[PDB]
């Protein structure tokens, strides 16, 4: 999510929800014996005659609701918490009732009167405020400027806004030795960020020749880390040029799928060929549980549905123990050509380094 | 779109839980790994059972089975609704049936063990279809086949006003079950009042004097053909009548069976020789699947199209591939026919037992070639073959030289205690373990899967393949096979052809294959020995001669000319009295490859 911690005791926190998993985090922290303040709206009901007729109303503003049940609802993406009111504006005198509310995006405050644990504060901060990433690494390289951004759901910022200070062709021919210098610089800065953030493509886009010109230079300089040119729409630069490149560009979503998918099926093939080798395949709750404890699992491949199974705890632990042992754990769509076989296999497949019986 | 059922068949006759550990299945099974019941143990009958309701069809258990007692297939859910009979879960299943018809000859082509014979029992009143459910009545059968001509069959079948007579898939049961003569028998079984016509057309008037056990192959077979027609029945089902008949016989028996259609009687026929099949049938069925897991009969076709489609391996009516390459043949212009080195030469021999006479003209044997022997039975094809084989000493002449001869006898009977692997292994362990004999002989004839049963515990078609393979794994200069054709199917017949051809050509060795099935001759033969005279009396073996010049020479004494089909390439037999029949016979070229 995006977190701001406004009070060193967590008497004021300011939290948000952007994605499904954020809510699952918010669920996991919130218990009985908390009050969440927020900023909803609860209406009245009034008035009436001597008897009963028709008429209703509404109001706005914040509040707080006590925790009495904690319920989690699908096709809504909303964690309801119900029970009694204890904070409102009094200008109308509307106290004397209960009031459900849902923790969402926008401000949600959380506090615990007997005072939070280490695990609780940790869980919050587990989801990273800046950006957990998806790619989230887009460039736009036009004659007037070079730009390069990190656009996450949790917030949005052009990382470099460096200027060429030069034309494409308008000042003279501009095929300078200070253009050769410039492009080398551009490539370097992008290369260092791309690696550091660990998402491996950028989309170059631009007018006329320029976009192409640059890709050619990148391939020629050094072998790439994966680069693609897409035409996209550009005819502006700055925050709105980068923004326009992203909007009509389902490129971001589609590429991120293809990269994950690749990793599963590469590993998939390997599991086939290892199954023949005696004692190096693990698979099958017992067997896998047995390698993971002895710390010999190289790779753990599990379909994401098994993480959200009915046993969820074991799965996470097996992954947690492997990641600590410096294996890599792969979490992957079940739509994929590799993902569908991890259903069939049963759920867990792991590649060992050395034999566990 | 999607839709899919999993179907598991386990050939239990191949499973042995104690040899693979403890049911390697449930152990290796992913679903069972994660606390599931894909594979369950029948701890009583001691067998494994796959609950298709689970099995993801991942196929791990299949790859693991130390033998190959497991098959798991993923169906599109369609054929499954046309399911006819299941022998119990993890057991053979039939889909669909052959559609028999009155006054017509309904053909069947397709490899053994695909429940050709399952369908016969179904139709014979002796097995009620469960329709892969739990049924034990006719009525659900009659409904299921609503929109089709077989409803009418099951209604009559239940009133029991028709009963089909069946010429069994193996014969040589009547000699050890029915004693006394062919003369006698044929009076006894008589009920059709057509005794005269039958015995004469199938030429068993000399064959009456002998007792059943004293018959040769051709004769025993034909005597069954006779005794089936003299039993009273409208519906006659012949399973493999091509067994041990010679080239002259099989064409003449075909005419006899065809004349039934004219009498308005319903013939249902299995044949494995495309020329004989073309000639008899008027409808044709293709049967596809891998043996012992499932069989499905296709839709009825007009003979010609049906055969074309079998060869292509692709069904355009049903949209099914069932063999990933095409049936093909060898002309004489698709070879190098160049002369090779003389291995040995034989002078004039003449053998007279005093109950048959043979004269063998002077002849050359060349090394590196495959000589086909042709002629009608009892013409001493066998007398020649046996003189080189050492079981018979020539009366005059010499053939018995310092060539070692490898001899596959005419009948097959077992006398061997121990397994298929014992029997082969003592001949040449070495050959068994080399990649060639594995690509060409052993693997496509099923022998890898057969090592677990005893020789005596093998059935006719498996045991035939086992005899054949045995003879060619003997260490010999020259290979003698007397009539391997018997009880082989179309695919098997062809596989044996490709195996003989490759093995003989590669090590440049001689083999003699006494032959009568048109297709094997058409592929394998480099040279030919045509036999003539009057059978049962005298034979005159004419020297070896070219494949074409031989089939020309011989075909002219049978009246029957052969073309080359234009649809996809196969030997086309031409009807006696046709355009092509007349053009070939007038122009002294009686054959084309
Ligand atoms: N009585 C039986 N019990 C179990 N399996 C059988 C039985 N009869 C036949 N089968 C199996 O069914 C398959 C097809 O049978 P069959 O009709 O004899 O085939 P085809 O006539 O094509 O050779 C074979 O794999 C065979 O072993
Ligand atoms: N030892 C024998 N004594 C007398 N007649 C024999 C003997 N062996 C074979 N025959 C007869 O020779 C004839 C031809 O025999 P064979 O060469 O086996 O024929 P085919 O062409 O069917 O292989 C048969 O009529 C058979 O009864
Ligand atoms: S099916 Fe194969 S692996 Fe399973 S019990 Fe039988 S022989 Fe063993
Ligand atoms: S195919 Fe797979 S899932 Fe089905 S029984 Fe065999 S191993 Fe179990």
């Amino acid at each position: 999510m995006e977190i701001l911690e406004e009070k060193p005791k967590e008497g004021k926190v300011k939290v948000k929800a952007e994605t499904l998993d954020d809510l699952w985090h918010l669920y996991h922290i919130i218990d009985p014996g908390d009050i969440v303040y927020a900023k909803t709206l609860r209406k009245q009901a009034q008035r009436a005659d001597s008897l009963r007729a028709e008429k209703v109303e509404v109001i706005p503003v914040f509040l707080g609701v006590q925790a009495e049940k904690i319920n989690f609802h699908k096709f809504a993406n909303q964690v309801r918490v119900t029970g009694p009111i204890v904070y409102a504006s009094r200008e109308d005198v509307p106290l004397g009732k209960y009031h459900t509310i849902a923790i969402e995006q926008g401000t949600v405050v959380t506090i615990q009167k007997p005072r939070w644990k280490e695990h609780h504060i940790e869980r919050l901060k587990e989801a990273v405020a800046a950006s957990k990433r998806a790619r989230v690494m887009i460039v736009v390289i036009d004659d007037g400027e070079a730009d390069m951004a990190l656009v996450r759901e949790y917030g949005v910022e052009i990382l470099n806004s460096i200027r060429h200070n030069l034309g494409g062709k308008r000042y003279n021919t501009d095929r300078e030795s200070e253009e050769m210098k410039f492009f080398h610089d551009v490539a370097k800065t992008m290369e260092e960020v791309m690696k550091r953030e660990n998402v491996e493509k950028a989309i170059v886009a631009g007018p006329g020749f320029v976009k192409e010109d640059f890709y050619k230079f990148l391939k020629e300089k050094y072998p790439e880390l994966a680069k693609k040119v897409v035409i996209e729409d550009t005819s502006v630069t700055g925050r709105t040029g980068i923004y326009e490149v992203i909007k009509r560009g389902v490129v971001d979503r589609v590429y991120q799928e293809n990269r994950v998918a690749k990793e599963v099926q590469l590993v998939e093939k390997v599991l086939e060929n290892i199954a023949r080798n005696n004692g190096l395949v693990a698979y099958g709750l017992k067997e896998v549980e047995e390698a993971v404890n002895y710390g010999a699992v190289e790779t753990l491949l599990v379909l994401d549905e098994l993480l959200k199974g009915e046993l969820r705890e074991k799965v996470e632990e097996l992954m947690d123990a492997v990641r600590y042992s410096r294996g890599e754990v792969v979490v992957v769509s079940s739509e994929h050509e590799g993902g569908e076989k991890l259903k069939a296999l049963g759920g867990l497949a792991a590649l060992l380094r050395f034999r566990v019986k | 779109m999607v839709r899919k059922m999993r179907i598991a068949v386990i050939d239990y006759d191949k499973c042995n839980p104690d040899k693979c550990g403890h049911f390697l299945c449930e152990r290796v099974c992913p679903v069972n790994r994660m606390g599931g019941e894909a594979i369950i143990i029948d701890e009583e009958n001691y067998k494994p059972i796959i609950q298709e309701a689970s099995c993801t069809g991942c196929g791990i258990c299949v790859h693991k089975c130390p033998f190959n007692a497991i098959s798991i297939v993923n169906l599109p859910e369609q054929l499954d609704e046309d399911c006819v009979h299941r022998y119990g879960v993890n057991a053979f299943v039939l889909y669909r049936l052959p559609i028999v018809k009155d006054g017509m000859v309904v053909g069947i082509v397709g490899p053994n063990g695909t429940g050709k014979t399952t369908a016969v029992k179904i139709l014979a009143g002796q097995l009620i279809p469960n329709l892969c459910e739990d049924n034990d009545s006719w009525d659900n059968v009659i409904r299921a086949f609503r929109g089709n001509e077989l409803q009418n069959y099951f209604e009559r079948l239940k009133n029991g006003e028709i009963r089909p007579v069946v010429k069994p898939q193996y014969v040589d049961l009547l000699p050890k079950a029915v004693k006394g003569k062919v003369r006698e028998l044929l009076k006894k079984v008589d009920e059709v009042g057509k005794f005269e016509e039958v015995v004469k057309e199938l030429e068993l008037e000399n064959v009456l004097d002998r007792e059943l056990h004293q018959l040769s192959g051709g004769e025993l077979q034909r005597v069954a053909i006779a005794a089936a027609l003299l039993r009273k029945a409208h519906f006659y089902f012949f399973d493999e009548p091509s067994s041990y008949l010679d080239i002259r016989q099989r064409l003449k028996v075909a005419r006899v069976i065809r004349r039934l259609a004219n009498e308005g009687k319903a013939v249902l026929v299995v044949e494995h020789d495309l020329a004989v099949l073309d000639y008899l049938s008027d409808v044709i069925h293709v049967v596809y699947g891998e043996p012992g897991v499932y069989g499905i009969f296709s839709k009825p076709k007009g003979t010609r199209n049906g055969i074309n489609e079998f060869l292509q391996g692709y069904l355009k009516d049903e949209n099914v591939r069932f063999r990933p390459y095409e049936i093909r043949f060898t002309k004489l212009s698709e070879r190098v026919d160049v002369e090779r080195e003389t291995l040995v030469e034989y002078p004039r021999l003449v053998k007279d037992y005093g109950s048959f006479k043979l004269e063998v003209e002077p002849g050359e044997i060349r090394k590196g070639e495959v000589i086909g022997i042709v002629g009608p039975n009892g013409i001493g094809k066998t007398t020649f073959v046996k003189m080189l084989a050492g079981v018979e000493e020539p009366t005059e002449g010499k053939v018995e030289w310092d060539l070692t001869v490898a001899y596959k006898p005419q009948y097959i009977k077992a006398e061997y205690e121990g397994t298929v692997y014992e029997l082969l292994s003592k001949i040449d362990s070495s050959k068994l373990n080399s990649n060639f004999y594995k690509t060409e002989l052993l693997k496509p004839l099923g022998i890898i899967d057969l090592y677990d049963r005893n020789v005596e515990d093998l059935s006719g078609g498996e045991l035939q393949r086992v005899a054949i393979a045995a003879t060619l794994l003997r260490d010999a200069d020259i290979y003698l096979l007397d009539e391997p054709s018997a009880y082989l199917d179309v695919e098997q017949r062809l596989a044996v052809s490709r195996a003989i051809r490759h093995l003989m050509e590669k090590n440049e060795k001689t083999a003699l294959v006494v032959e009568h099935d048109v297709l094997m001759i058409d592929y394998v033969s480099d040279r030919l020995i045509v036999f003539e005279g009057e059978p049962g009396r005298h034979g005159r073996a004419l020297p070896p001669m070219g494949m074409r010049e031989g089939m020309n020479r011989f075909l002219a004494s049978v009246g029957i000319t052969f073309r080359r089909d234009p649809d996809s390439g196969r030997p086309r037999a031409n009807k006696e009295g046709s355009v092509k029949d007349r053009e070939q016979k007038a122009r002294g070229e009686y054959y084309y490859a």
